[PDB]
DNA sequence: GGGCTAATGACGGCGAATACCC
RNA sequence: GCGGAGAGGUA
DNA sequence: GGGTATTCGCCGTGTACCTCTCCTAGCCC
């Protein structure tokens, strides 16, 4: 017993050991932090790097020997903090999250001394760490060796790792404050102040807009230098007059050298804010890539302050012509129920029927209620009227992908929907009333159900998935990269998986970053578009995506040739870096926890075929 | 109105009139205890049941009786407040009347002796506090109620799963209260197995065997006979039509001359009426047909003797004719319908291998006790006592009525052992079930769920130890001697003492009360758990067992239940609900008697419920109990729908019936996400007292039915005046209404002061009253802690807007103005205990004094001569708390020391000695303390009582001659010796001094009983001489990093402390408190927060301008009118409130309570809405949107588009950051495997598990993984050498091998094992 | 207080051990 | 005073 | 006897953290 089970011994002394030189403690914003730094406590960071103070103590000859310089840490004296400031100066700490789901639960920080016992965690890495300030509690360790420190500083540091390793996306991308900001920022409006003036730049944009002289979003026409580097690595500037926002200048100021204008130019919500971050990292290089990261959370957070959204009860419109829809709905149904109560239709039929027409009935009132809400700002130019995508507050925080989805507006102004029972089947009548209106008991006790079964799921689930992520990662912790290239020819056709209706998948995607097993022919023979095995990054994609290649064989780790572990080539590029994999990475480690964090995650984010109908016009 | 609710009214919002009032909402725990302690006649539930359950107790034929008369619960000792100070369990002693009686070896049954023992002591029983929980140590318990499987029998499905391959095999669980279980179950193959509790299946007619029936009359019991004559030629049957339902014709059914069914033709309703009007009895019929059938009886030849064909033998051609050539005309088939009637019985039968009743007796007891060669009285015995002995088997008053009511019969009351009815019935209704005329019960309904408290389970406990008892006295008075000993060197307590204390003590459902809040005592209290004894685990517990089912309505709260990994198993209890008779779950309904809503309740069960149509409480009626709609909303088999006006048999009382208290307390609960409502609830139950709680500007209405029902208030018993407040106690004088006629006295409540609850927090009571004041019975006196004038205040109401501020609320955080610190309304206070015993050692007793080695004198400047810290000193970290020597003879310390980092002043210290020495100071101290408290409380009482018996003397002493010049001069001490002339008079003057001669001895009893009890050695374990507590108490104030919580379910940690000058501030300059984050709204969908923000604005805007016009202080008409306009706010409202009839000064102190805000009562379903809102906005002068524009309090620019702002009610919770925060660098590692220890307490490293193993593999760590795992926790002599190297100011280090891998080896190799390190 | 002795409320998966049908 | 049971809670 | 079903029994069932009580047992002098 000792030995087998989680709890005896392997498991939990011989892989689960209890580290020294660390801490825990609950976790907080820090706004004012850059990217690759965390806010410490003092006191949690004196006694965490004890032995370090001492041995900056005795060198420095503030005390004679060791028991003085306890005494002196114990007392607490000016001269400790100076000497705990000049020596975490460089050094660098661990901040882990109790699940650490994938390799980016753990990164290391630079800490800053603060007051306080809470430790300050950067927000942009919050994503990373499915950390929230609601109670979550951080741990953090302390490397001590000098090994370990070029480790942490160079591996694992946060700003190293802003790529997923699991998809090449990137891990960073602002959250929720800063794209709400954001989006109000660049989105434009039809009248306000200052409409239609013309600006030599955004420096004078933000002399408008803070003078108020001009609303941060008023359509001008502003001259705007852009860089690009068309050349070998040279930036060319066009300066042109483009016609856009106050707000979208202002955000330009930060945007670095290299980037087109066109990129903050539309509303900006989190799609283009993610994809923005993305292009700046493929154009620029990681560098340019953290300070705007930083950049662009400063300026979201600041003018999302400056905006000033809040929640109203009147903030979300209860469609006029919800009570219409409903009464018919529910005539609707007294009619087919009184037409079966008479016995031509089975009750199987009116179940269905009346399923139909309830989903029917919500869609209409959804729509109607989008239809409100959306496009409710009509606000007068000149003269005559006109009408555009209004500023109502919970809209903005819908639309920009900072909080809420369209259900959840649904839920909040509209019906909300049909509910499950116990066994899986759906309730006839559903629940009409919304979180603005008042539920009754009995909606409330089905909604009640619906929550219930949704919490015990995500603890069930947690633990199945625990134990699959489990099993991968061991299955697969022996696998590292050893050789660099094994040679071979054997290779997987990659396709792009079309499921019915449409293309599912993409092929760029599917093939970007892996090697090609031999070269592959343009529409005419003899005419090789890719080299013998080449890396397809970005550039050979676009290419691919240019001419009309359909199938592309890839080096795949399955078939790798090489003994006691795989090749750079035959795996490929992805990682949080850019590059083709170095020799020595463990990717057994990482594919299991790429695999095994979303299945966990997913859960708690979870808390007919009659005729074929062809989509695009073919042969 | 009532004097405490006069004092602050609560504007109530809420439509529909409250029929049923909120009950006692602790009466579950003291009801069921009472029913346990209920000195009672007949044997229902309670101790009593026990005693006659066990007793009498008989020899193994020694012929010596033990018989039971009563029992006495002896007066406990200790009360329950010093009980809890001195750390000893809160209980009475038990005693109980015996007789043992020895009647004559060789005689007609008579005593030739019995002897009545002078109540015999059996063992100590803790009591109930009048609060509903236990002080088992010292420390205040709860003994949770539990859902578990009624007694009774149950027929379920278990389907889909089975084999794979459909075949639904049913089965019947037999369960009683206390004995062996029963089990019948189907197989693949439709074979009816039985299994006694959980053992092998054997199968089932062997128990149908071992109660005597034959095989004839088993398949006369379950099977249908048909009959075959032979007249003159080939099998004629005697047929009842109506058995043919559903059956392919195999031959030609001809009758009375016309063929009716053509032999191949499925019979038809048409033929099935042809037949029956033609009246056809018999047919014909071929012996193709009746090769298959089976024989009922065993059908021996007459005439020879031998026997043929068997009970339940198969037919064959040549068993016909040697039947019919033996002479039977009459045959007795089975009738077997592959359909309906199936041969289940018959091939039970067929594979049973046991015959006779002996061999199936000795198939159980083999089953039983595999291996033993069974013996047939040890089988007979043994079947006997299993099932049907009273004693060892029963059922229960409810298992019975379960059990009947599961068969249809209509008798309730049943007895409890198994009679062999029911076990046959029970086959029946499975093999029905089996051919599908039923259906299967579902274990989640609260109909099959039954609820044992706490006196329910003790009763279960003590029996189990009368048990023990009862053995071990059986052998003791069948071996030793009968006639010498009395009854009490026979019978052992510690048995008793020791299932009962374990029970309350060591048990899972006795559980600390969770005391930090008064809504987590209540509801800690009222809980409902299906774990513990006899109950599913939580980790192993499948998800349908944990889903709401819609018997839950009005019974168990729906959104209440733990968030981990017991959810659903929890099951916080409704409001209205209460336990049945039998332990079942009923809830309140109104009855509807046709027409009119009736105003009679009736409490329904789940069962009674199914059957009914009830209509909702929020059904609109009008002024005479009709519905105001046609088509009313109701639900019927557990499923709503529309029913017409004359079809409703019940209501629902309240739309507060379906949610427990905690979800009652939450203001618009029905604009919350059931998740976030949920965790709004959970939290609830954490919040903290702070130093002064104020009040909800927006409620429910339920808080002073919590405060109130929580035992933290303190509440007057008989109503009065109040004659003295202080800050320690309230005297009251009663009013003589209520005033006993003999020997009444007055009324006088002790308060409690800053005393340590359960979870450190403080419990501390203040005076709501005045001097002066009258109190009605009933009203609260003293405020609890976090609770004010009555009402429940979990945390405090502050101004807080929906705004992102510069990302310091980016997530759930939460930011917040310096003058919330300022105002030092979010500080708490907290209590710890430390205990310092000094035990007795071999190499000699420890010593407490203050001579300590190597100290320095500054340690000793805050301690007394006698080594224990003054009361009131400033301590911190490591400085000494007491002194102690550790003898050698001393040298060194063992002096208990303040825990590191933690800083507060001692309030309090406690010694207690067994030893009872003569001069220790501290006890001199904390001795007067207590002595002249108690001794003011007795001088205070006797002085009133002489005052009496003075004017006694004086109304004696004015009959007979008025004397008033002289008298009322001289002193009154002076009367007694004053005469009279010699009358009857006289006599009466001695009455009076014989009774002021009574008074001064029972002072002195009492007086003498309290010192005693004070002197006294406090009972310490064995070895311990003494104890010496200190509470330390502290101030914490709100920092970044604490947690803060709403009621709906937002929460959040303090991420900030604003200057106020920073903040956002309206026009008016008032600046905001809270700046919380709006994006927690939308996908959180928890609305309740906005609308509660919205009305807690209109709140604190009236109570503004009230307190704008009485500070001008304009007049009382101009107050009225004000208060009036606001309390009326439309119409539909149940309030109704007069102030005309309030007196002008009530008026006044009504207008100084409501100037801070007036507060308002949206009941959770029958709540506010937003109209009503808008109007007590506008009636304030505020926005009717309920948003404010807001200036930045750092630039000065005003926010575009305005900000929701508004007062919403925040509590702190229980997790304060510098309880979380926590580092070490070295500290003690552990013995065997030499990790550092794990925790808080101890210093503690944190666990770096294999995930973050993984984490760390991920990357190329291969050096930070290393050192993680040798030098930072397990490889000793790397630990060492690396903190010297980093001493030295290198950084290198060893690696060496891990110790903990080390232990591995040496623990592989322990088994027969080998296993080593190679080397080449 | 100290000293001495010796029951029942998981479930699935998987692979081995009989049950049985030729 | 290393441990292990039981109970509750946090993320 | 040899292959196919069927019963049978073992093994597993997410991490990190924070509070509290209670610990070899029984009887007699
Ligand atoms: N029993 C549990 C409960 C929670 N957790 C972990 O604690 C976090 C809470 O997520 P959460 O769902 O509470 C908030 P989030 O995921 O960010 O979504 P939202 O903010 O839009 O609401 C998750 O990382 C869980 O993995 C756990 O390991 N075990
Ligand atoms: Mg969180
Ligand atoms: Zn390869």
């Amino acid at each position: 017993d000792m030995i087998k089970g989680k709890q005896g011994r392997f498991r939990q002394n011989l892989l689960g050991k209890r580290v020294d030189y660390s801490g825990r403690s609950v976790i907080t914003v820090g706004p004012y932090l850059r990217l690759h730094q965390c806010g410490l406590p003092k006191k949690m960071a004196l006694e965490l790097f004890k032995p370090f103070i001492y041995g900056k103590l005795e060198l420095r000859g503030l005390a004679t020997t060791i028991k003085a310089a306890k005494k002196m840490v114990e007392r607490e004296e000016a001269v400790v903090w100076d000497i705990l400031d000049e020596v975490i100066r460089e050094h660098p700490v661990l901040l882990n999250r109790a699940p650490t789901l994938h390799r980016l639960g753990i990164q290391a920080f630079e800490p800053v001394l603060i007051e306080g016992k809470a430790i300050q965690l950067h927000p942009l890495v919050c994503a990373a760490y499915n950390a929230d300030f609601d109670g979550d509690q951080m741990a953090v360790h302390v490397p001590l060796t000098l090994e370990a420190q070029l480790e942490a500083r160079a591996l694992m540091m946060s700003t190293n790792n802003i790529l997923s390793p699991a998809n090449g996306e990137p891990i960073i991308v602002p959250s929720q404050d800063v794209v709400l900001g954001l989006y109000y920022m660049t989105r434009d409006c039809v009248n306000a102040k200052g409409e239609g003036m013309v600006l030599t730049g955004p420096k004078e944009a933000e002399r408008l807009y803070r003078s108020g002289l001009a609303s941060l979003h008023a359509r001008v026409k502003v001259r705007i230098t852009e860089y690009e580097k068309d050349a070998n690595g040279e930036l060319v500037a066009k300066t042109s007059l483009k016609d856009t926002t106050v707000g979208r200048a202002i955000l330009w100021m930060i945007v670095p050298k290299g980037l087109p204008y066109s990129i903050v130019n539309q509303a900006l919500g989190k799609k283009a804010i993610s994809k923005m971050l993305n292009t700046c990292y493929r154009i620029l290089g990681l560098k340019p890539t953290v300070i705007f990261a930083d950049q662009i959370m400063y300026t979201g957070f600041a003018y999302a302050a400056r905006s000033g959204a809040s929640v109203g009860i009147d903030d979300m419109v209860i469609p006029e012509k919800k009570h219409e829809i409903i009464s018919e709905a529910e005539a609707e149904v007294a009619e087919i129920q009184e037409q079966f109560q008479s016995g031509l239709v089975t009750a199987g039929e009116r179940y269905n029927k009346v399923i139909d027409i309830w989903a029917a009935a919500n869609d209409r009132v959804s729509k109607a209620m989008m239809d409100n809400l959306q496009t409710e700002t009509v606000i007068n130019r000149d003269g005559q009227e006109e009408k555009q995508v209004s500023f109502n507050s919970i809209y903005m925080m819908a639309d920009s992908g900072a909080r809420g989805s369209a259900a959840q507006i649904r839920q909040l102004a509209g019906m909300r929907g049909l509910m499950a029972k116990p066994d899986g089947s759906i309730i006839e009548t559903p629940i009409t009333a919304n979180f603005r209106e008042g539920l009754n008991v009995l909606q409330y006790f089905i909604s009640t159900h619906g929550a219930r079964k949704g919490l015990a799921d995500t603890a069930l689930k947690t633990a199945n998935s625990g134990y699959l992520t489990r099993r991968l990662v061991d299955v697969a912790q022996d696998l590292v990269v050893t050789e660099d290239d094994c040679g071979t020819h054997e290779g997987i056709m990659m396709t792009p998986v079309i499921e019915g209706g449409d293309v599912k998948e993409p092929l760029r995607d599917r093939v970007l970053g892996r090697v090609t097993a031999e070269d592959v022919l343009k529409p005419g023979t003899a005419d090789i578009l890719v080299p013998r095995n080449t890396l397809l990054h970005e550039q050979w994609c676009d290419l691919l995506e240019e001419n009309s290649v359909d199938a592309v064989k890839v080096r795949s780790v399955v078939s790798c040739d090489t003994d006691f572990g795989v090749c750079a080539h035959c795996y490929g590029r992805d990682l949080a870096r850019g590059h083709i994999i170095n020799k020595g990475e463990a990717i057994g480690v990482i594919a299991a926890q790429s695999i095994g964090e979303p299945g966990t995650q997913l859960t708690m984010r979870t808390f007919a075929e009659s005729s074929i109908q062809v989509k695009n016009k073919g042969s | 109105y009532s004097y405490t609710e006069k004092k602050r009214i609560r504007k109530d919002f809420g439509k529909r009139p409250q029929v049923l009032d909120v009950p006692y909402l602790l009466s579950i725990q003291l009801d069921s205890f009472q029913k346990f302690i209920e000195q009672d006649p007949e044997g229902q539930y309670g101790l009593e049941a026990a005693f006659r359950s066990v007793f009498p107790i008989q020899s193994y034929s020694g012929n010596s009786e033990l018989q039971y008369v009563s029992y006495r619960l002896g007066e406990p000792v200790f009360d329950v407040q010093e009980c809890q100070i001195r750390g000893v369990t809160y209980s009475a002693p038990l005693r109980v009347k015996l007789r043992l009686v020895i009647y004559e070896r060789e005689a007609p049954e008579g005593t030739v002796k019995d002897i009545k023992e002078q109540e015999v002591y059996m063992g100590e029983i803790p009591l109930m506090t009048d609060n509903g929980t236990f002080v088992i140590n010292g420390t205040e318990r709860v003994i949770v109620s539990q859902l578990h499987r009624s007694p009774g029998v149950f027929f379920d499905s278990d389907k889909g799963k089975t084999h794979s391959s459909g075949k639904v095999l049913y089965n019947a669980r037999i369960i009683p209260y206390r004995g062996s279980w029963l089990d019948f179950e189907f197989d693949p193959k439709d074979n009816l197995f039985v299994r006694i509790d959980r053992r092998r299946k054997l199968p089932a007619t062997i128990i149908l065997r071992a109660l005597n029936y034959t095989t004839e009359q088993i398949l006369d019991l379950f099977f249908e006979k048909v009959i075959f004559e032979i007249r003159d030629n080939k099998l004629q049957m005697e047929l009842v039509p109506e058995r043919l339902r559903g059956e392919t014709a195999s031959f030609d059914i001809e009758a009375n001359g016309k063929v009716y069914v053509e032999k191949g033709r499925r019979i038809t309703a048409r033929h099935i009426r042809q037949l029956e009007k033609d009246d056809v009895k018999l047919i014909e019929v071929p012996v193709e047909y009746i090769a298959g059938k089976v024989v009922a009886k065993d059908y021996i030849d007459e005439s020879t003797g031998e026997l043929i064909c068997a009970a339940n033998m198969e037919l064959s051609l040549d068993l016909l004719a040697k039947l019919s050539q033996s002479g039977h005309k009459r045959i007795e088939t089975l009738f077997t319908n592959d359909l309906d009637h199936g041969p289940y019985i018959s091939e039970t039968l067929r594979v049973d291998p046991t015959n006779d009743r002996l061999s199936a007796l000795v198939e159980i007891y083999r089953m039983m006790r595999p291996g033993e060669p069974p013996t047939r009285e040890a089988a007979e015995s043994l079947f006997e006592n299993l099932f049907f002995s009273e004693d060892r088997y029963d059922l229960s008053a409810v298992g019975r009525m379960k059990f009947n009511r599961s068969l249809l019969r209509e008798e309730i009351e049943g007895s409890g052992i198994l009679s062999k009815d029911d076990i046959i019935d029970v086959m029946k209704k499975l093999i029905d079930i089996r051919n599908g005329k039923g259906e299967v019960d579902d274990i989640d309904h609260l109909g099959n769920r039954r609820i044992r408290s706490v006196g329910e389970m003790a009763e279960n406990q003590f029996r189990v130890g009368l048990v023990r008892v009862e053995r071990a006295v059986k052998e003791r008075l069948s071996l030793g001697d009968l006639d010498t000993l009395m009854p009490q060197d026979m019978i052992n307590a510690k048995p008793i003492s020791a299932a009962v204390k374990e029970f309350f003590g060591s048990s899972q459902l006795s559980q600390f009360m969770d005391q930090n809040n008064p809504l987590s005592e209540i509801t800690h209290k009222r809980r409902i758990s299906a774990l513990g004894p006899g109950g599913l685990t939580r980790e192993r517990a499948g998800f349908e067992v944990r889903d709401v089912h819609p018997t839950h309505y009005g019974r168990v709260c729906p959104i209440e239940t733990p968030e981990g990994p017991n959810i659903g198993l929890i099951n916080s209890l409704s409001v209205y609900a209460q336990t049945n008779e039998y332990g079942f779950l009923e809830t309140p309904y109104r009855k509807v008697t046709d027409g009119v809503v009736t105003d009679e309740i009736h409490y329904l069960s789940a069962i009674e419920e199914g059957n009914y149509v009830i209509a909702q409480a929020n059904s609109n009626l009008d002024e005479e109990g009709h519905f105001v709609e046609d088509l009313v909303t109701c639900r019927s088999k557990g499923e709503s729908s529309l029913f017409s006006r004359d079809q409703v048999d019940y209501m629902d009382v309240s739309t507060q019936q379906v949610v427990s208290v905690g979800a009652s307390l939450i203001p618009f609960l029905e604009h919350d996400d059931a998740n976030r409502a949920l965790m709004g609830a959970n939290m609830q139950r954490q919040a903290v007292p702070t130093l002064r709680a104020d009040k909800p500007l927006v409620g429910t209405g339920m808080e002073r039915a919590v405060a109130v029902d929580s035992g933290v208030t303190a509440v007057a018993k008989r109503g009065g005046v109040v004659q003295y407040v202080d800050a320690s106690r309230i005297v009251i004088k009663v009013n003589e209404d209520e005033m006993y006629p003999g020997e009444a006295g007055i009324d006088i409540y002790n308060l409690t002061k800053y005393t340590r609850s359960n979870q450190n927090t403080c419990i501390n009571q203040m005076p709501c009253v005045s001097l002066g004041e009258p109190v009605e019975r009933g009203d609260v006196l003293a405020d609890g802690p976090s609770t004010d004038l009555g009402e429940l205040a979990l945390g405090q109401n502050m101004r807080v807007a929906f705004m992102p501020w510069n990302g310091y609320n980016f997530e759930d955080s939460i930011l917040v103005s310096e003058r919330v610190v300022q105002e030092d309304r979010f500080t708490t206070i907290h209590i710890q205990e430390l205990a310092c015993v000094s035990r007795d050692t071999k190499l000699g007793p420890e010593e407490i004094t203050a001579d300590i080695p190597n100290v320095g004198e500054a340690a000793l400047s805050k301690l007394d001569e006698s080594g224990i810290v003054y009361i009131g000193a400033e301590v911190t970290g490591g400085d000494i708390l007491v002194g102690k020597v550790t003898p050698k003879s001393d040298v060194k310390d063992s002096s208990l020391r303040v825990p590191n980092g933690v800083s507060g002043t001692v309030i309090d210290v406690q010694v207690f000695t067994r030893d009872g020495v003569e001069k220790d100071k501290r006890a001199l101290e904390i001795e007067e303390m207590q002595l002249k408290q108690a001794k003011k409380d007795l001088s205070e009482e006797l002085q009133i009582l002489e005052a009496g018996l003075f004017s006694r003397i004086r109304a004696v002493l004015v009959a007979g001659g008025v004397e008033a010049e002289k008298l009322d001069k001289l002193p009154r001490d002076r009367w007694l010796e004053l005469g009279l002339t010699d009358e009857e008079k006289q006599n009466q003057l001695e009455q009076l001094a014989e009774q002021y001669d009574e008074l001064k001895h029972e002072f002195e009893k009492k007086l003498e009983a309290k010192r005693r009890k004070i002197t006294q050695g406090d009972d310490l374990a064995p070895g311990v001489l003494k104890i010496v507590k200190v509470y330390l108490a502290v101030k914490r104030r709100i920092q970044p990093g604490d947690k803060m919580a709403g009621r709906h379910g937002n929460k959040g940690v303090i991420s900030k402390i604003n200057p106020i000058e920073d903040m956002p501030y309206d026009e008016n300059g008032t600046p905001v408190d809270i700046v919380l984050n709006p994006l927690g709204v939308p996908s959180r969908m928890n609305i309740g927060q906005i609308l509660e923000t919205h009305l807690g604005m209109a709140a604190k805007g009236i109570g503004d301008k009230i307190n704008a016009m009485l500070k001008q202080q304009q007049e009382v008409a101009k107050l009225r009118e004000f208060i009036q306009r606001a309390y009326d706010l439309g119409a539909d409202v149940r309030q109704k409130v007069d102030l005309s009839t309030f007196s002008d000064e009530e008026v006044m102190r009504l207008a100084e309570n409501l100037r801070k805000g007036m507060p308002i009562a949206t009941p959770v379903f029958d709540g506010a809405k937003e109209a009503e809102i808008k109007e007590l906005l506008k009636l304030g002068d505020l926005p009717t949107s309920g948003q404010i524009r807001l200036y930045d309090g750092r630039t000065g620019e005003q926010f575009e588009r305005p900000v929701t702002v508004g007062y919403m009610y925040m509590l702190k919770l229980n997790h304060l950051v510098d309880d979380k925060m926590h580092a070490r660098s070295t500290g003690s590692y552990s013995l065997v495997t030499q990790q550092p220890l794990g925790g808080k307490a101890q210093f503690g490293g944190q666990r770096f598990g294999e995930m973050e193993v993984w984490a760390l593999e991920a990357y190329g760590a291969a050096y930070t993984l290393q050192e993680m795992l040798t030098v930072k926790s397990d490889d000793v002599n790397g630990r060492t050498k690396m903190y010297k190297n980093i001493v030295d100011g290198n950084h290198q280090m060893e690696p060496g091998m891990p110790e903990s891998f080390n232990v591995l080896l040496k623990e592989i190799r322990s088994l027969g094992i080998n296993i080593e390190l190679e080397d080449e």
